[PDB]
């Protein structure tokens, strides 16, 4: 998984 | 909570998500400075569009990797939607923030870029001419955000009808006629192929710019823009 | 412009261009791109024809004309491609003795992802139901929308007119099919939301094209070589 | 002009 995908789970 | 709300609550919705209007580290111009300066501005927008997002009825419902895929395919047009708003009381320029408004002749100094200006002013001036609302633009960018990538998914379209309600009711309350919202309706969806289009020269151009080595990008810039291959 | 909502599809059907066919006779990525490529070219020509019928489009100037061409072209060619392949799920009808899936597709080199994605509106027409006469008018919509953006403003306004006349057909074509308002509004939306796709999709395979070319894996005609050359 | 000029002029 990309940066982007903890980005948006923790947002 | 996104198929079940009134219009009126979809809109209130869609409004209090709104990010910011952010602002450049501003302050001669070169080709460098300049694509430095719009990406670092750009990469500081992509986490409040996360943020935003988040906050989208209906995509607040999706899987992870769904939701990845659709901001994914989207970043950049959701960018440009947000650019062109702004620069609608600035005709002929560039509003990326309150302290960066750009002209055409200030496009020249970054090389192809100056092809990308012109149709996004002229998307600002099409925005301007139909005197786009506050409220229609923001249903705008949802759209943008769940439709782009939804073919490359039922629950993603009933949410699409959602906000296509809420479009026509916008449209009723301010006392057009039948035959007024179906055509602005089209109008206004008919720009997003327009909209389509500038992302993906501006994709292009911006990969250009990484491969000639003009600017550093960021981790979070250089995933999405890897997104499109 | 003076026409009913019944005569625009009716002026819009009548001048469909006809389905072309290609070669009769295990792909290389020469033989698919020369036989992809040979189908475009004379898809163009009638295309061409075909423009100069939808209502109020030789009532552009030679230069407008051109551009909007030049713009929609593999637009144009795309959803009449998507249109053929409603009916064969999985599969493209290029021509009607050139059915290819999309494994075919890896015989070229970024080639199959454009398949995935044409593919993937195909099953949204399946899906959707999406009529003949529905179909004529996105695809006259794609010619005078896709390249649109002070008589210049007058020339404008002219085309914003008749786009304007084909939403009105679209929506009297649902009424008449006895969808309400409601689905009637959410259709058009649907309807034209796809069009966004089709510009993603065109946009890739300019590009796709362009590097073709540029390997110069396969010969392009004049005519197909200056509408790459426009872009 | 261009080929497509005289196309659709013709
Ligand atoms: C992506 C580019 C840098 C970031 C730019 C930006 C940056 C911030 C923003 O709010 C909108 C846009 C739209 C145009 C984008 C540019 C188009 C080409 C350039 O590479
Ligand atoms: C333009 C390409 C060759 C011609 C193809 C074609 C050829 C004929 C046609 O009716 C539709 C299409 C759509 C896809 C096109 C291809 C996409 C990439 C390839 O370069």
């Amino acid at each position: 998984h990309k940066l982007l995908h903890k980005l948006l789970q923790d947002s | 909570l996104a198929l079940s709300l009134t219009a009126d609550q979809m809109v209130s919705a869609l409004l209090d998500a709104e990010p910011p209007i952010l602002y450049s580290e501003y302050d001669p111009f070169s080709e460098a400075s300049m694509m430095g300066l719009l990406t670092n501005l750009a990469d500081r927008e992509l986490v409040h569009m996360i943020n935003w997002a988040k906050r989208v009825p209906g995509f607040v419902d999706l899987t992870l990797h769904d939701q990845v895929h659709l901001l994914e395919c989207a970043w950049l047009e959701i960018l440009m939607i947000g650019l062109v708003w702004r620069s609608m009381e600035h005709p002929g320029k560039l509003l990326f923030a309150p302290n960066l408004l750009l002209d055409r002749n200030q496009g020249k100094c970054v090389e192809g870029m100056v092809e990308i200006f012109d149709m996004l002013l002229a998307t600002s001036s099409r925005f301007r001419m139909m005197n786009l609302q506050g409220e229609e633009f923001v249903c705008l960018k949802s759209i943008i955000l769940l439709n782009s990538g939804v073919y490359t998914k039922d629950h993603i379209h009933r949410v699409l009808d959602k906000i296509t309600d809420t479009l026509i009711h916008l449209m009723a309350k301010a006392g057009l006629t039948l035959q007024q919202q179906h055509q602005r309706l089209a109008q206004l969806l008919l720009i997003l192929s327009h909209i389509r289009h500038m992302s993906n020269k501006g994709m292009e151009h911006l990969y250009s710019m990484k491969c000639k080595n003009v600017v550093p990008l960021s981790d979070l810039l250089l995933e999405m823009l890897d997104a499109h291959r």
